[PDB]
């Protein structure tokens, strides 16, 4: 059955008995009565969400035994606790109740949940729970995801979640946490931290096994150090970015002071104020495959260790103030892309970007870089960078396909600089270089399939 | 999963020490000179 | 947040922390003849950013109040408001007297 | 550590008002809920309400509807009470609790009090004052205090024995086997 | 408004014995309890949180049980510092209400008063007996228990009868 | 002190802070609903007064406040006055402004209250400048008032 | 101490009170507020060196609105809404 936005003051009494799924959102329901509601015991899917449902009856729910899944989301139910004492009964077979949107409270959170063995899923989120005390999450034994997002939540005690051992999704989201002093949630597989006002993470030293976390998201606070991730072997995903990491405890603004890296995969420090790495730094960091460090003042970048970052397959670093920079031959082998444009390279080695056995896609613009220019790279983007004339050697042997040269006023094309590119090239634009002639032999170049000549 | 307690005082009061490194009766950034004339 | 109560706990909220300095057994300089010391204090204490939503219980809005008054997007605690104070200093041969600003904080907002 | 200090109301004549105060220390007073709590000496603990520094929200329970008031002044971080009408059903020592969480968590439901004040004593009479007029006795031996109304004696193998009322005043004793304030 | 009955008005034991309070609910009250431990002066002490968890700082000797409309305090081994009157409470109605209030005294043994006469207001006056059922004919005023031996005294302003002498002597100037 | 600070973000917190920020000072748990919303634009008086506070001339001094004018019945009905403010408790401020017609030359005035029968009290002075045009000018007045076209009062206070 | 006469249109790196607009029917998505459509609100950034630091306001504005609360118009006035100028801390 499906009555949902219909506007519906009160329950409807003409359903058949044999209703397994009914649907009721959006109406003007006030309140849940248990008369209208126990005729329909073969409910296992019952939608009440965005009403005005301020009142519950004591024994409304308690008929319907064969509950699946019940959704009050968006409804008018923090007035309940204190119109109603008991507010949820016992559902012996709910698996995913949804009470978010419900301004719910901590303390009248407390009161309001009734026990449930069978819930798979709970969600909190976009209420006004201010803090987790040690009584808040009591028997629910088979939760194993818990929402909690766009809450006010500041303290978290530190056994508020040892009611749950199978918790294992945990999001905290846009919440107002400050200090982390402490972690030891032994199975917990996901934490997500973002956008909150963390000055400092902490974790717990020498647990008895290993956690389980994977993913952290760090993303947009306020952290002033690298944490210390050395008793999280299995962390993969990690968002640092948007940070004030100066690398390269304490929390000044408040006052506390209290392998590491093996298995990370994705890891971010973009929109931070690194000024230099040290060296140790990137030794740890083996195996990580995607490194992204955009939009840092970072002034140098080197990386003279053998095997260092083997597989890294994509170096983000674009738009900070970089001079030079250095890569060893045989060190980033498996490197197939680099960003390295809105810096300010002046002078390189001959062969800088030519030890990249595996290089293919290469943004170099607006850098004012003059070309030696791989058997691997595919395209290029030597925009914005105040050529004069480009020698006849340029590409002689890069089989490259994709080639910017845009926005380089001044431009002297040397007769034969496209030298090996009539097979390789596919689309080439030149667009506002107020070029007088054309020396490149565009007929010869047989795979090209567009060409942008405007300006 | 816990937040944040004990702010430290020692360290920090020490960290502001050396951030502030009948004339006195009648009594910009840049301090300025005090005179009577009567 | 009255300054007694700043000055007599330890809260991980911002509050003015007491402070008095002594020239000789704090600072270690002996060319100030006078006075002896001065109460400077000192503002410390993070102020959480709250995100908001349409529908807030009634009683979360005394937060915005407390954490983020000025609505800003990285609240800061900073000194609201300061006093003088006259010192007597050697420079060279002919003493100073001079009326130094901003030296003595009595209360700390969120800014 | 947080306590709150509420100083002995002495004695007040009957028909007009008194002033409880509970002053605060210790924590910011403008976060919490106060509780009012009534111990006369006739029967158990009463609950009148409670009262939100931050806001100035007050409830009261269904037998102190308008004959008590209490406000809150967030300037010197202290609590009052105001009860009007005196009669003598009234004396009784007034208690300040604190329901030891914030006034965000307990958001409108009940909780229990962990700090709670000294409490005062109310006391009407309509006795203005005499001073006690100590009377020898002897033969053990002890003292024959009378008429030593309304604020208590002191007296220096010893026994005093707790004071009782009659003909409007009390009666003290002692034995064995005067330092009047007022 | 949840009224709430202390079973036994009031109660003597003696050191290292086990004592029981109960505590009965006009109506049902899930878990929001609160027992309370009032010295002979000062302000009432909270002992037990929720029906049964026990505060921090307080001795482990008090136990809770119980849960909507009967609860239980038992005190292990009972000490000179456990006597004085325990109160209940519930938190899940509007108007908190608080139960009756239960005293908790020593016992020893019996004990013999010595009935002593003043003549100048008379007094008889009774010292050092155990049992507070003196019973006095021509304003009585019995004392708190002693912190010593835990003994009673009484004031009249005399025919005296007592538990500890059988015989019910008359004293008279 | 390096340039590593994104715009967007700035903006889009304090976005959702000024979210917050009218919903608490204001003291709405949840938007009003427009339910009964009547048809058409806002009465005269309405727009008169918000065009009126418009016009450029403690804990709690972080909550709106309700704003209400008087014309004058200079007398004052204290009637009307009673009929804004319930009761003296809740009035946080009370500015009396005035309109002067011309002034090409600088002179003061100073402001009195009506305190005895006949006496009057004294208040805050200030100077007037040349002008050849009408502006607005203020005085706070705030203290009598708690103690109590044509120039009115302006009122500020705690809603009831 | 930068108001808003000097930072506008200008080419600063250090700290001054920065361009921005409120728009009650987009940003915020309301519908109940009837007067105005919205105002200029503004807000502090760049960095504040040493001579943490922070940069804050300093000259702040009221907001005067119009709002329906059921059938009865009122208005109310805001504080502490506009920013003018911004100071090094
Ligand atoms: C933890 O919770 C946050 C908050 O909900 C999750 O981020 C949110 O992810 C949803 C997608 O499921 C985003 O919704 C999308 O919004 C766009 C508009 O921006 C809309 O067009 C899409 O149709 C979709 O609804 C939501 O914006 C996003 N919120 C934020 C602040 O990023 C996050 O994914 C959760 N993390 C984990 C690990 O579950
Ligand atoms: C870690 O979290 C950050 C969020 O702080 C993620 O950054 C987001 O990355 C995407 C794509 O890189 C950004 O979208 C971009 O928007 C610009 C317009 O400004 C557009 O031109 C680009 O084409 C792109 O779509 C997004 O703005 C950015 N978010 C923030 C807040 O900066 C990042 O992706 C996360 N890390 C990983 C590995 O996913
Ligand atoms: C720093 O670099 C990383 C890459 O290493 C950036 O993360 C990338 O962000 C984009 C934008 O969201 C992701 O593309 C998206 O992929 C999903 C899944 O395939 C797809 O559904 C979307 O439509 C979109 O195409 C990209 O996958 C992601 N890369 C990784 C490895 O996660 C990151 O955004 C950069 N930092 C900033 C601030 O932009």
């Amino acid at each position: 059955v499906s009555c949902q936005v219909l506007g519906l003051l009160q329950v409807p009494s003409v359903l058949p008995p044999d209703t397994e799924t009914l649907d009721l959102s959006g109406n003007q329901l006030r309140s849940i009565l248990a008369s209208p509601l126990g005729f329909y015991t073969a409910l296992r899917h019952l939608d009440l969400s965005t009403n005005e449902i301020s009142f519950l009856q004591p024994g409304a729910f308690q008929a319907l035994t064969h509950l699946e899944h019940l959704s009050l989301a968006h409804n008018r139910l923090a007035m309940a606790t204190a119109l109603s004492a008991g507010g949820l009964g016992p559902l012996p077979r709910v698996t995913s109740l949804d009470l978010s949107g419900n301004s719910l409270y901590s303390g009248l959170l407390e009161r309001l949940l009734g026990e449930a063995p069978s819930l798979h899923t709970l969600s909190l989120a976009e209420n006004s729970l201010t803090r987790l005390t040690r009584h808040t999450f009591r028997d629910m034994p088979a939760l194993e995801q818990l929402d909690l997002h766009s809450n006010v939540l500041m303290d978290i005690e530190d056994g508020a979640f040892e009611g749950l051992p199978r918790l294992t999704h945990l999001n905290l989201s846009r919440n107002s946490l400050t200090c982390i002093s402490d972690f030891s949630l032994q199975q917990l597989r996901v934490l997500d931290l973002s956008c909150n006002s963390i000055e400092a993470f902490q974790t717990a030293s020498q647990p008895q096994a290993e956690f389980q976390l994977t993913w952290l998201d760090l993303r947009e606070n306020k952290l002033l150090h690298f944490p210390d991730l050395a008793a999280l072997p299995r962390l993969i995903y990690l968002n640092l970015s948007n940070n004030l990491i100066r690398l390269p405890i304490h929390a000044p603004s408040e006052g506390w002071s209290a392998r590491p890296l093996s298995q990370l995969l994705n890891l971010d420090l973009s929109y931070n104020e690194i000024e230099l790495i040290p060296d140790s730094f990137l030794e740890h960091l083996t195996s990580l495959c995607f490194l992204n460090l955009s939009r840092n003042c970072l002034r140098t970048f080197e990386a003279r260790r053998l095997g260092s970052l083997p597989c890294l397959m994509l170096l983000d670093l674009s738009h900070n103030a970089l001079e030079t920079l250095e890569l060893g031959a045989r060190a980033l082998g498996s490197l197939r892309t680099l960003l390295l444009q809105g810096n300010a390279l002046r002078d390189l080695p001959p062969y800088t970007f030519a030890n990249l056995a595996s290089l293919q896609r290469l943004n170099l613009q607006g850098n004012r870089v003059s070309p030696a220019f791989i058997t691997s790279l595919r395209s290029l983007s030597l925009v914005d960078n105040e050529i004069e004339l480009l020698r006849a050697g340029a590409f002689l042997h890069t089989p490259l396909t994709e080639l910017d040269l845009s926005s380089n006023p001044g431009l002297e094309v040397a007769t034969g600089a496209l030298g090996g590119l009539e097979a390789s090239l596919e689309v080439l634009a030149l667009q506002g270089n107020g070029l007088m002639v054309l020396q490149v032999d565009l007929p010869c170049f047989i795979c090209l399939k567009r060409l942008n000549l405007a300006e | 999963l816990s937040t944040c307690k004990t702010i430290d005082m020692e360290l920090v009061k020490r960290k502001r020490i050396e951030a502030i490194r009948a004339l006195y009766n009648s009594t910009d950034y840049y301090a300025k000179e005090v005179t009577r004339v009567l | 947040l009255d300054t007694n109560y700043c000055f007599s706990s330890t809260e991980k909220n911002c509050c003015v922390r007491q402070l008095y300095i002594d020239f000789r057994k704090d600072l270690g300089w002996k060319w100030i003849h006078e006075p002896k010391g001065y109460h400077a204090n000192f503002c410390l204490g993070p102020c959480p950013y709250i995100w908001s939503l349409d529908t807030q219980y009634s009683k979360v809005l005394a937060l915005y109040n407390q954490h983020n008054p000025g609505a800003s997007a990285a609240p800061c605690c900073v000194p609201q408001a300061l006093e003088p104070l006259p010192i007597v200093y050697y420079v060279g041969r002919k003493p100073k007297v001079e009326q130094l600003s901003n030296m003595i904080v009595r209360s700390c907002k969120c800014s | 550590e947080v306590q709150l200090v509420q100083p002995g109301a002495e004695l007040r004549n009957s028909g007009a008002s008194v002033k409880v105060s509970c002053k605060a220390s210790g924590y910011r007073f403008t976060s919490y809920y106060i509780d009012w709590v009534r111990q006369a000496p006739g029967q158990g603990l009463e609950w009148m309400g409670r009262i939100d520094p931050e806001d100035g929200g007050t409830k009261y329970a269904q037998k102190f509807q308008g004959r008590v008031t209490f406000t809150a002044d967030t300037s010197t971080s202290t609590a009052y009470v105001e009860l009007s009408s005196l009669r003598s059903e009234d004396t009784a020592v007034y208690y300040c609790a604190r329901n030891e969480w914030e006034t965000v968590v307990v958001g409108d439901l009940m909780y229990e009090y962990e700090y709670w004040g000294q409490g005062t004593q109310v006391t009407v009479s309509s006795a203005s004052t005499k001073g006690p007029s100590v009377f020898p006795l002897a033969p053990a031996l002890g003292c024959l205090v009378k008429d030593y109304f309304p604020e208590p004696v002191t007296v220096s193998g010893v026994h005093t024995f707790p004071a009782v009322l009659q003909s409007s005043g009390l009666y003290s004793l002692s034995s064995v086997v005067n330092v009047n304030h007022k | 408004d949840i009224q709430m009955t202390q079973s036994p008005s009031s109660l003597s034991a003696s050191l290292g014995d086990r004592v029981t309070i109960t505590c009965q609910a006009s109506q049902s009250i899930s878990s929001y309890l609160a027992w309370y431990q009032q010295k002979p002066g000062q302000a009432p002490n909270i002992l037990i949180y929720g029906a049964s968890r026990l505060k921090t700082g307080v001795p482990s000797r008090f136990s809770g049980s119980g849960s909507g409309t009967s609860f239980t305090l038992t005190i292990s081994g009972l000490e000179a510092e456990d006597a004085g009157t325990y109160y209940c409470q519930q938190y899940a109605s509007v108007p908190v209400t608080f139960g009756q209030g239960t005293k908790v005294e020593l016992k020893r043994t019996v004990a013999a008063p010595s009935v002593f006469i003043f003549p100048p207001s008379v007094v008889c006056l009774l010292n050092n007996f155990y049992p507070r059922e003196a019973k006095v004919q021509w304003q009585e005023s019995v004392t708190e228990q002693d912190s010593k031996d835990s003994t009673y005294s009484l004031s009249s302003t005399c025919e005296v009868t007592h538990q500890g002498l059988s015989s019910p002597v008359t004293k008279s100037f």
